[PDB]
């Protein structure tokens, strides 16, 4: 039930109609092998950063 | 002894008084959760204080 009068309704809504994806141009895979499959690993006290 | 006036003057004075203020409305789904659909559902699974 609604009585006679004027009522304030939600603001005008618009629904999306498209999709946009923008990423940088990269063509190389990250070096998992060199990091994980390294021949020698350092001591914790002399840890290395790359 | 008693003092009585013998002349008169006409003065015009002004009084300023407020009557009404600005009328406003709030879209709570707009202010809270923006256009996000997940936040709207969370608002729903919260409560209707709007
Ligand atoms: C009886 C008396 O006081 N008369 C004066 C009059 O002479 C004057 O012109 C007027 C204007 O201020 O005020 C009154």
């Amino acid at each position: 039930e609604i009585d006679k009068g004027i009522y304030q309704t939600s603001n005008f809504r618009v629904v999306p109609s498209g999709d946009v994806v923008r990423f940088p141009n990269i063509t190389n895979l990250c070096p998992f092998g060199e990091v994980f499959n390294a021949t020698k690993f350092p001591s914790v006290y002399a840890w290395e950063r790359k | 002894t008693i003092a009585i006036p013998t002349n008169f003057s006409i003065s015009i004075t002004t009084e300023v008084m407020p009557v009404s203020m600005a009328k406003t409305s709030v879209d709570c789904n707009m202010y809270i959760c923006g256009d996000s659909t997940e936040c709207a559902n969370l608002l729903l699974q919260y409560g209707s204080f709007c």
